[PDB]
């Protein structure tokens, strides 16, 4: 272990040694900068380019980030990465499930072997992450898959706390920029004119300090939390109020999802990530679950925010040249349906 | 034909334009410049090598940040960093800039440009000396010449 | 076959362009005692065709701008530019256009459209004071550069470019007109933004404006208009005042002595560049709305009267 | 009266100054220069440090100047101890005082023609610069940020053969600025850009505290060598070059004959320096030789204490300047019996004359501010300090 | 140097004085 | 133990003055030999 | 492992570091190169010891190998001297 | 041993005295010191009065300002020392005119008296906290836009309390409070053994 | 003594003078200077094949000594510290087994070293010297901190230099 000494912010100790897989991706930003700013060791795992993994570096004091080369298709890879951390955080995940990594691979089969060998290692606590509403039959061969190892890490690290978050929306986000993108299609094809779509989503912020606050947390061992938000939503006023921010139009048109299912299929025929896909649409007009009695965000500290507060931010880009001067408050926020 | 074999040589083709020419950005800032500019003069010529010291954010790729980075103008190096093209790297040029050098304590001063900006390459020294630069600039290109690209698209 | 002649003409030309650079980038590199860029390739050869490749490569950044005018006047320009080439007097020119001069004079005239509406189209505060600082240049510049070409076309007797072979059958027009050439020269030293008149992209005093915002392709376009440009005006001075040598047994003398001069009065706006400081933009105006254009006018009048009173009013084959 | 930032990262701004203006059309309306986008504390961070590790910060408060501002710190140090260097300590700092000042005007008239945009100058004498930085390598170990001149005399007496090839150099470098002069002197447009922009005049300048070429350029005539000579400055004999209808062309003109009244100053530097020692002989302010403290108890004890501690400089203050190339360059150094200074108010020539930008670019043009800027030589590190 | 003795008198004549003098080259 | 010094009587003599030269065509004959090209053009 | 045995442990949180990049460690370890060091014999009861080179050694001590007891060591250069 | 020239000691003290007599009432200290500089220590109320004198009286034309500054004395009452340094170009000669100031009682602007200070008040303003009234323009100039705290005051930490990274959550430069890794070693380095003034 | 360097219509001065502003004389002269240096060698290096000459003092990079015998030099006085300007080298030191004064950590932070040279100076047994080396860029801000393994190993790859370096300048010293 090491004893917490420091005042709380960079160059401070929090001891806190954790691989974490993913980080290269859009929610990683977010763990990694937290574990950074806390003063926490953080170990990432890297098989993209050293270029792109730069914006990591910054964040961070002298010594808290190693990068590792790794390679999922190599066991030894995993083995190393997590021979000196204690906490393990998996965040292994994509939509278009590759020409050399299907569903099953980036979900389940190596968020196995990730929490194997962590145990091997001895890490206090690993921290899988599935996404939430992954029902082991619902209709995305991802929510399946993703289900399907959520089975199976509790198997290898018994009681690795595992988080299922809702749509995640913040800067660069799909969630909140795929539909903001649909803009060069003229209309916005939506299946039950994007009504029967009800969804809640979740700032990135947000699902990463639950995350965080996981790892230094006693009672998160043996949990599925799962960070939802604090508002929930038809499809629709999602549609329009993003298309509202944008300052853009909107037109939404019914279209079946038999046919748009296809649609997806030919953008996920495209060879550079897909802009969409087969399984991205299914998820898209797939509901939400219920509360439940699944623990929250604000039960690992972090009180969830709301959409329409940082929406501004997450939008702008997507603003024309005038319309990029236009405050959320003189905006309307669309209505809640909790459904 | 083994497409591997036909991506390797095309990402080298590409490493091999880019790290031919590394239009530099004019950004001097602790009169390292004046060892950066000699790098420019006749003695130790850039231009050969690729570099230009193109001066407009939007043209130029490396940063070279010679000198101190005070607060003041912390939010503007990031400015001109984030607007540069897309395959931008920084070579932090000073010990003024790799870390805070003589002024590290100060409360002007940020300790280090890498707090601000991703550096590549840190060439130290408090006048680096030019030659030094240009041996960080050719390191540079070293790195560059390794980074494989369309390789890992390719295994993605 | 007329395909193959769009190659030659086209390509050869685009060739030899990109070897301008480097021979800007030695030129200057010796005179201000420094060997240029010889690392890359033999020599620098290969230098011209690595930052191509390098700025189509860097992402071309759409600022949060006009979109089809920001893109459409890098088209322009290079459409330009291309274009000028196509009536040119070499022996037998690619396309007799019988008014080539005039469209020359036009397609001139059109380039200016690009600059203008690039800085209208960036939005940046240094892009449009560079905009209006070089429409007013570049339209002030083609008042002379027309009225210089209307004295020459008055002792050529056509407007075709093709008549300047027979009208330079024994004498260089420099000799006669020379002192437009001078301001011929000027004013091609100004339209193409060289450097005694380069405010337009001063970088110094305001950084450049025209591309401000243009990066990688953008930036290629134009950049490659200026240079092919840089040589056409040259070009046009080695027909219309410095007429080479031709034989019509011997077609090729001409392209060959054609060649030389260009060459030659092209390395001198490289050489100009290192040697001068840049003009103000008032002063630049002044120098052409008052040190020229009264001089330009006069000698107009001059070269009316010149072939009447010689009775050497010129055949209109 | 639009209103736009210079810019900090201006290719032509020396350095980083963003010189908010509202330009009346392209008329600059009015100039507010903003500074410290370069302060970085060295008034404080002396208070902290003693004398002699403050000594490598004067090299850095004005770079292009590395030396001619030791010289500025040594004299006031000297004078708190009422210690004075040895004879040939005093011609070397005169010899690189002037070496130095090469050194800013190369730097500050091929410089100018940059922004202005004559290129080629910049090659053709930064090439004599870096011959002359080479100098200061074979004298000191640093190119430039030598630390050569400490408070009791210079460091380490110069190589055995420098001085000859500090003639080969001074025998040639005439004909460098000669070369100049035919591109830019009498250009038919260098004149026109520099030619009455910025006239100053002369009782403007004094009242804003110019005291410079600035001075010099509008007539008034003074040296702070000639009028209060520091080192041996006074055993030297040299023209300053007093300027009339003082306007940037003006004034360059002054530093191109200055250029060439250095080396004037250098060739007799060379042709009379005493034999002699190179630093005060109290092992109490001077450090003992290396040969000295490695067998004598005495110097041992001295060496400790002086590395360690300090000078111990006797109470008091003092303001001491000097005619470093920009102006004058002067620092008050207020001093308790302590071993580290109390205050150091470094005068900066450049926070006058920037100020003044705003009393000559009056009514001007865009590209006029770029060359006012280039003619009072700012270098940001003296401004911000 | 290595003039030539033909670029070096372009050189001079152009210059208007002699470089052969006060060479760019340092040599021994 | 040596020290270096300047030579014994002295270093040479070096120019601090401008050696440019005022040399030109003198005007007339610079725009005699000018008309002279065009009215050789103009015949 | 180095010098003062520096081992960042198969625990500590630091051992991280090297992975994938060796330590920096020496060979030929001076705290053995003295004792490697062959004793000087002296005729005179105090001998000095300039470190060998005057001005490029140390500040020159006179160490008293007045017992054979002890082989004086300069404390600069750890050389034992034999009376 | 410096070259004292005794002349100036001198004429330089004659004028201390000179001044002194013309300026009685503001005027409280004059001494030349053993440096051979001038220092007439004037009080707050003086300074538009005994700058004007020294710029405009034939007699000591003091026409540029060297520079203005403030040294801090935190256990005097009045905390700061303002040190003005003028020049006399016509008799060759300086004299340093210092008043004393404290946190909340300003002095006043020269501005008028001399342009030179217009700048450099404001760096007195932004550096020690003093301030001057009738200033055109007074704001900081060294200091970073929102900097709070005024710097060279000997009661001000060197690192400072803030210090600026930039973070990727909110994408943007943002303050924190000042972690130093390698605190600033503060060498004690007062010999206990004084030196028996000459 | 001082100078004024711009204190300064017969029909051939007349003449001549628009002779000079039509022909642009004084323009083609400029010309004809830049043409004159194009044919001069230029003076520029190959930079990996060619070396700019620095002298014996160039500070460079730093390296810790150790005698000929292979006892290190430092003897932890520690005023290398104390005079370092920018706090730079951090010293902790404990008696050896052997009995004598060594360091245990010597660190020396070069991004936070200005190279002034004095430590260079201060050391009594000169163990930590200015090294000649000054190509040491690192890809990691890390590698620039320099702990005593590198510095000894980086002065027992340059000790022959620095030996003749520091032979060459001592007298001088
Ligand atoms: C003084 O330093 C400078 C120079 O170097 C000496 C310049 O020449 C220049 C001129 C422009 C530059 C910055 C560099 C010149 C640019 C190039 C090497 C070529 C530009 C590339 C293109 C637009 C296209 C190149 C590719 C093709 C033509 C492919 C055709 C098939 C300036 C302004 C400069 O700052
Ligand atoms: C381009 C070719 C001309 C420039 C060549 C410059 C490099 C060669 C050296 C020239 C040189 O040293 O002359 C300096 C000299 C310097 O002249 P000056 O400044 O001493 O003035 C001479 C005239 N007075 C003295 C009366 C004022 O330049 C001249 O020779 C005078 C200017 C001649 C200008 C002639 C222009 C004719 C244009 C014909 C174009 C033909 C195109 C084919
Ligand atoms: C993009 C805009 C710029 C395009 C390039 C510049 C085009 C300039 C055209 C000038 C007008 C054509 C011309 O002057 O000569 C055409 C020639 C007839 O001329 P003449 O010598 O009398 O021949 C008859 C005797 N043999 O023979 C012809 O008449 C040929 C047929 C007319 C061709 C005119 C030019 C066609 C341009 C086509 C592209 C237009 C793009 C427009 C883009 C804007 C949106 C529509
Ligand atoms: C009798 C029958 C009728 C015929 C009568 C003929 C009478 C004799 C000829 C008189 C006119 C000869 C010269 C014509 C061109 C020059 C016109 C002119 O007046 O120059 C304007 C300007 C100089 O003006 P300025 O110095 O500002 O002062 C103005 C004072 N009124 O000029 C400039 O500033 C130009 C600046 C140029 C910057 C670049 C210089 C490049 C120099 C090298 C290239 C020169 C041209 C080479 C041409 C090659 C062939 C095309
Ligand atoms: N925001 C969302 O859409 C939601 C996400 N989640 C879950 O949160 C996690 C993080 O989401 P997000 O960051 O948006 O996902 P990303 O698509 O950004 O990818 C996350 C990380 O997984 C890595 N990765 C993906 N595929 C592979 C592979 N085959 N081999 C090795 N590494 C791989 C990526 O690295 P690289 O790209 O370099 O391969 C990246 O760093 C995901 O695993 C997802 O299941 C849950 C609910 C909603
Ligand atoms: C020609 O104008 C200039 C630039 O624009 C291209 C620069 O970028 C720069 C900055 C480049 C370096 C190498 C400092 C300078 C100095 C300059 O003079
Ligand atoms: S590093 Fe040395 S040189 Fe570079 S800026 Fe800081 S101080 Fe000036
Ligand atoms: S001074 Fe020389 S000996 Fe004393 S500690 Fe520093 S290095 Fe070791
Ligand atoms: S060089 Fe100057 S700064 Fe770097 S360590 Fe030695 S003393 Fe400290
Ligand atoms: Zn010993």
């Amino acid at each position: 272990a090491v004893i917490p000494h420091g005042k709380g912010g960079r160059s401070s100790v929090s001891g806190v040694v954790a691989t974490v897989f993913g980080a290269t991706g859009f929610l990683g930003r977010y763990v990694v900068n937290h574990l950074g700013r806390m003063g926490s060791q953080v170990i990432i795992p890297y098989r993209c380019d050293v270029y792109d993994i730069m914006h990591l570096r910054l964040m961070g004091d002298l010594g808290q980030l190693t990068f590792l080369e790794w390679d999922a298709r190599d066991k030894d890879s995993i083995r190393k990465a997590v021979q000196h951390s204690n906490v393990v955080i998996n965040l292994i995940g994509r939509e278009w499930e590759t020409r050399n990594f299907d569903f099953e691979d980036v979900f389940v089969n190596i968020p196995r072997a990730i929490a194997q060998a962590s145990k091997e290692a001895g890490v206090e606590r690993f921290i899988h992450v599935s996404h939430l509403n992954a029902s082991m039959k619902s209709s995305s061969k991802s929510l399946r898959s993703k289900a399907v190892g959520e089975k199976e890490v509790r198997s290898v690290f018994p009681e690795a706390i595992i988080i299922r978050p809702s749509d995640i929306f913040g800067r660069e986000d799909r969630f909140l920029n795929h539909f903001a993108n649909y803009r060069w299609f003229l209309a916005v094809p939506l299946v039950s004119l994007g009504f029967k779509t009800v969804k809640q989503p979740v700032y990135v912020a947000d699902v990463s300090k639950g995350i965080v606050n996981a790892t230094k947390d006693p009672d998160a061992v043996g949990k599925t939390f799962a960070f939802t938000g604090p508002n929930r939503y038809l499809l629709f006023h999602l549609v329009k109020y993003i298309f509202g921010m944008t300052h853009r139009t909107f037109i939404p048109y019914p279209l079946p999802l038999f046919v748009y299912s296809w649609i997806g299929k030919l953008f996920g025929l495209s060879p550079f990530e897909p802009w969409t896909t087969k399984d991205k649409v299914e998820r898209i007009h797939i509901s939400d679950v219920m509360p439940t009695d699944l623990p929250g965000l604000e039960d690992l500290g972090v009180q969830p925010t709301p959409l329409e507060l940082k929406s501004i931010e997450v939008l702008r880009r997507h603003r024309t040249y005038r319309w990029l001067s236009s405050e959320i408050e003189e905006t309307k926020p669309a209505k809640t349906v909790n459904y | 034909s083994r497409a591997e074999y036909v991506v390797t040589k095309l990402d080298d083709l590409i490493n091999w334009a880019r790290r031919s020419s590394l239009w530099p950005m004019t950004f001097g800032l602790a009169c390292c410049a004046v060892e950066m500019m000699h790098m420019a003069a006749p003695r130790y010529d850039m231009d050969r090598f690729g570099v230009v010291f193109r001066a407009s954010p939007r043209q130029a790729d490396v940063m070279i940040v010679a000198g101190t980075l005070t607060n003041k103008m912390a939010p503007a190096l990031r400015k001109v960093y984030d607007q540069m093209p897309e395959p931008r790297y920084v070579v932090s040029m000073g010990s003024c800039a790799n870390g805070g050098g003589y002024y590290h304590y100060s409360y002007s001063v940020v300790r280090g440009c890498d707090r601000i900006v991703p550096v590549d390459i840190y060439v130290p020294g408090c006048p680096p000396t030019a030659e030094a630069l240009l041996y960080g600039i050719l390191q540079l290109q070293r790195k560059i010449k390794r980074e494989q690209k369309l390789k890992i698209w390719y295994r993605r | 076959m007329f395909f193959i002649n769009i190659l030659t003409l086209l390509v050869p030309i685009l060739i030899a362009m990109a070897f301008l650079t480097l021979v800007e980038r030695k030129i200057l590199g010796y005179m201000q005692l420094r060997k240029g860029p010889n690392i890359v390739g033999p020599y620098g050869i290969l230098q011209p065709f690595a930052d191509a490749m390098k700025l189509f490569m860097k992402e071309p950044m759409r600022p949060l701008t006009s979109m089809s005018l920001f893109i459409i006047a890098p088209t322009l320009s290079l459409t330009l530019a291309l274009s000028l080439w196509v009536p040119l007097p070499m022996p037998h020119p690619l396309i007799n256009l019988n008014l080539g001069i005039l469209f020359i004079l036009a397609t001139s005239s059109l380039s200016v459209y690009s600059i203008l509406w690039s800085g209208w189209a960036s939005n940046s505060k240094y892009s449009l004071f560079g905009a209006l600082r070089a429409v007013a240049q570049t339209i002030s510049y083609e008042v002379t550069m027309a009225i210089i070409l209307l004295s020459v076309l008055l002792m050529n007797g056509s407007y075709s470019l093709q008549t300047l072979i027979t009208t330079q059958e024994h004498m260089w027009l420099l000799l006669p007109a020379w002192p437009m050439a001078m301001m011929w020269f000027i004013s091609t030293l100004a339209e193409t933004n060289r450097a005694p008149f380069d405010l337009t992209e001063g970088e110094s005093e305001l950084v450049s404006g025209f591309n401000v915002e243009y990066a990688a392709g953008p930036f290629a376009l134009f950049f490659m208009a200026e240079y092919t440009n840089i040589i056409l005006m040259n070009a046009l001075t080695t027909i219309i005042f410095l007429g080479p040598l031709y034989y019509i047994n011997l077609p090729e003398l001409y392209s060959t002595n054609f060649m030389m001069e260009a060459l030659l009065l092209s390395s001198t706006f490289l050489w100009i560049r290192a040697s001068y400081p840049r003009f103000r933009y008032d002063q630049l105006m002044h120098l052409l709305w008052k040190n020229f254009l009264p001089l330009t006018l006069a000698l107009c009048m001059w070269h009316i009267s010149l072939p009447i009173f010689t009775a050497g009013v010129p055949p209109y084959m | 009266n639009m209103t736009l930032n210079f810019g900090p990262q201006h290719p032509a701004a020396h350095g980083v100054l963003r010189l908010v203006l509202e330009l009346s059309g392209e008329m600059v309306r009015k100039c507010d220069p903003h500074i410290g986008l370069l302060h970085r504390g060295t008034e404080k961070l002396i208070e902290y440090k003693t004398y002699l590790q403050a000594l490598p910060y004067f090299d850095r408060l004005d770079y292009v100047s590395m030396m001619c501002n030791e010289q500025a710190y040594s004299i006031a140090v000297e004078k708190l101890l009422n210690i004075q260097p040895p004879p040939r300590a005093q011609w070397i700092r005169v010899l690189f005082g002037e070496i130095t000042r090469i050194l800013n005007h190369i730097m500050a008239v091929t410089t100018h023609a940059l922004d202005i945009g004559a290129m080629t100058p910049f090659f053709w004498m930064f090439e004599e610069r870096e011959k002359m930085f080479e100098f200061y390598e074979r004298v000191s170990g640093a190119r430039m940020h030598a630390a050569y001149i400490r408070p009791g005399g210079v460091h380490q007496d110069l190589p055995l053969g420098l001085l000859d090839d500090i003639y080969e150099f001074s025998k040639n470098f005439s004909l460098r600025i000669d070369e100049v002069e035919e591109m830019l002197t009498n250009n038919r447009i260098w004149r026109n850009r520099t030619v009455d922009i910025g006239v100053v005049t002369a009782e403007d300048a004094l009242n804003y505290g110019f005291s410079g070429v600035m001075l010099r350029g509008s007539g008034i005539q003074w040296d702070l060598r000639k009028t209060q000579p520091y080192d041996v400055y006074d055993q030297v004999e040299f023209d300053v070059p007093i300027g009339s209808r003082g306007d940037c062309y003006d004034r360059y003109l002054c530093r191109v004959e200055e250029m060439r009244q250095s080396l004037r100053i250098i060739e007799q530097c060379l042709n009379k320096m005493p034999p002699g020692e190179i630093k005060v002989d109290d092992a109490k302010v001077s450090p003992p030789k290396r040969a000295e403290m490695k067998t004598s108890m005495e110097s041992l004890i001295h060496h400790f204490k002086l590395y360690t501690e300090g000078y111990q400089v006797p109470p008091g203050a003092t303001y001491t300047a000097i005619e470093a190339p920009k102006g004058e360059f002067g620092v008050y150094l207020v001093s308790d019996g302590s071993s580290r200074p109390y205050r150091c108010k470094i005068k900066a020539p450049g926070f006058a004359h920037l100020a003044g930008l705003d009393k000559m670019s009056k009514g001007h043009m865009l590209a006029d501010v770029v060359a006012i800027i280039g003619t009072q030589d700012i270098v940001f590190g003296e401004i911000d300090r | 140097a290595s003039a030539t003795r033909v670029i070096q008198k372009l050189r001079n004549w152009a210059s208007g004085q002699d470089l052969q003098a006060k060479l760019q080259l340092r040599y021994q | 133990v040596k020290q270096d010094m300047p030579p014994p009587g002295g270093y040479g003599p070096i120019d601090y003055k401008r050696n440019l030269p005022r040399r030109g065509l003198s005007g007339y004959s610079m725009f005699a030999v000018g008309i002279g090209a065009l009215i050789f053009g103009y015949w | 492992i180095t010098h003062t045995g520096q081992v960042y442990d198969e625990k500590d949180y630091r051992r991280v570091r090297f992975v994938d990049r060796q330590k920096e460690v020496n060979e030929n370890f001076a705290i053995d190169l003295i004792a490697q060091q062959p004793v000087n014999e002296v005729e005179h009861r105090i001998i000095a010891c300039d470190g060998g080179g005057g001005a490029l050694g140390h500040p020159k001590v006179y160490i008293n190998l007045d017992k054979e007891t002890k082989t004086g060591t300069c404390g600069y250069c750890g050389l034992q001297f034999k009376q | 041993v410096r070259p004292r020239s005794d002349v100036t000691h001198k004429q330089l003290s004659a004028f201390g005295e000179y001044v002194a007599e013309i300026l009685p009432k503001y005027v409280q200290q004059v001494q030349v010191s053993c440096l051979d500089e001038l220092e007439i220590c004037i009080h707050p109320d003086g300074v538009i009065p005994t700058l004007t004198f020294l710029r405009d009286h034939t007699n000591a034309q003091f026409k540029s300002l060297a520079d203005l500054t403030a040294v801090d004395v935190p256990t005097r009452q009045n905390r700061f020392e303002i040190v003005y340094n003028l020049l006399s170009l016509r008799f060759n000669s300086r004299i340093r005119v210092k008043t004393y100031a404290d946190e909340l009682t300003p002095i006043d602007s020269i501005v008028s008296v001399h342009i030179a200070a217009n700048w450099y008040e404001r760096e007195v303003w932004d550096m020690f906290g003093v301030f001057f009234f009738n200033h055109p323009d007074l704001r900081r100039i060294l200091t970073d836009y929102g900097f709070e705290g005024h710097p060279f005051r000997k009661d001000f930490p060197l690192t400072g309390y803030v210090e600026l990274r930039y973070d990727d959550e909110v994408k943007r430069v943002v303050a924190e409070p000042v972690e130093l890794a390698q605190e600033f070693r503060k060498f004690d380095l007062n010999s206990p053994w004084e030196a028996f003034p000459a | 003594t001082y100078k004024y360097v711009n204190k300064k219509v017969d029909m051939k001065s007349a003449t001549d003078n628009a002779a000079r502003i039509l022909m642009w004389t004084e323009l083609i002269r400029g010309l004809g200077m830049t043409l004159s240096y194009l044919f001069r060698e230029p003076a520029t290096i190959n930079y990996p094949f060619e070396k700019g000459p620095l002298s014996p003092r160039f500070r460079g990079e730093h390296a810790l000594r150790r005698y000929p015998s292979g006892e290190e030099r430092c003897i932890a006085c520690k005023l290398c510290e104390a005079i370092c300007p920018a706090q730079a080298i951090t010293i902790e030191a404990e008696p050896r087994a052997d009995g004598s004064r060594r360091t245990t950590r010597y660190d020396i932070d070069m991004t936070k070293c200005i190279y002034c040279g004095f430590c260079q100076e201060a050391c009594p047994v000169d163990a930590i010297v200015e090294g000649p080396n000054f190509e040491f860029s690192t890809e990691t801000h890390e590698e620039l901190l320099y702990n005593k393994e590198k510095l000894l190993n980086n002065g027992d790859k340059w000790e022959a230099e620095i030996a003749a370096n520091i032979q060459a300048d001592y007298l001088y010293r």
